């Protein structure tokens, strides 16, 4: 059931510091660079990587286990919690973003075994 | 006791280069190694101050009207002069705020006065300043969507990355 990312600040991955995308699958876990802050989501909070192009834009869409993605039930002992449900990044790097989405949804795949 | 508290290697706002950040009894000021515009704050409006580790460590201004400034790159060493600055020059108390790191998505959004934050038993583990947002959705029930301009308004801390936030949705019960 409890799973834990990290205990401490210098668990993180050194290249966290570059405020990057960095997939640490030695703790199954993505590190998502939010207003200057490297932010921890667990593969098991995760339910599908998206890669998608839009001109010279590539576009990484995570989203999240939720609620609806109702009643019942909830295993989080958190009736009344809110939810990260999907972000959104854009990026040039439309090679990058597709070895991102597919190491996520192998991760994944692992999780649900 | 010093007149000036100077600190080298500072990053204001998600800046690309660092600069010189030097402190002072009637506030605050930032200059960047060379180019770009000094950025300066009167101690009027310092109403708070975090600090935490993030991509070195930061002290978030918090203003009295509504804004975050943020400054990272301090050393771990820097947290007993800074405390020391904004004690006896800004009345405030430089609070050690952890950030959670289980990694998480479930806890509470809430609303504050300049950034909405997502809690994790209390703990925050990201904040998104309202001055970056471009719009705000409702995008079903029980869907919130919180939009940038990465690319009117403009979201220059959601670009400043490679990797650009685009949007984030919450689900959050109660408002539907």
């Amino acid at each position: 059931k409890r799973f834990e990312s990290y205990k401490r600040d210098n668990q993180l991955p050194p290249k966290v510091r570059d405020m990057g995308i960095v997939i640490d699958q030695k703790n199954n876990t993505i590190v998502l660079p939010i207003m200057g802050r490297p932010v921890p989501f667990h593969i098991n909070t995760i339910k599908n990587a998206s890669k998608s192009d839009e001109g010279e834009w590539s576009f990484l869409r995570i989203n999240f286990l939720s609620p609806g993605q109702r009643k019942d039930d909830q295993p989080f002992e958190d009736a009344s919690a809110h939810f990260v449900r999907s972000l959104t990044f854009r990026s040039t790097d439309g090679d990058r973003y597709a070895e991102i989405a597919n190491q996520i949804s192998n991760l994944k795949r692992e999780a649900v075994k | 006791m010093a007149a000036i508290e100077s600190f080298d290697h500072i990053y204001l706002d998600l800046s690309k280069e660092p600069g010189k950040c030097r402190f002072a009894e009637n506030g605050l000021g930032w200059k960047p190694v060379g180019g770009g515009e000094t950025f300066t704050l009167d101690v009027s409006n310092i109403g708070g101050a975090q600090w935490s580790r993030a991509a070195g460590y930061e002290v978030k201004i918090l203003q009295r009207t509504s804004g975050v400034i943020q400054l990272d790159g301090f050393q771990q060493e820097d947290y007993e002069r800074l405390a020391k600055i904004f004690k006896n020059w800004y009345s405030t108390n430089l609070e050690n705020k952890e950030h959670s790191l289980r990694g998480w998505n479930w806890g509470k959004a809430e609303f504050g006065k300049a950034e909405l934050t997502f809690n994790v038993q209390n703990r925050p583990a990201f904040e998104i300043p309202y001055s970056e947002i471009a719009n705000t959705n409702l995008a079903g029930r029980n869907e919130i969507a919180v939009e940038f301009a990465p690319g009117q308004v403009k979201s220059k801390k959601a670009s400043a990355s490679r990797d650009q936030l685009v949007e984030i949705r919450f689900y959050i019960p109660g408002t539907t």
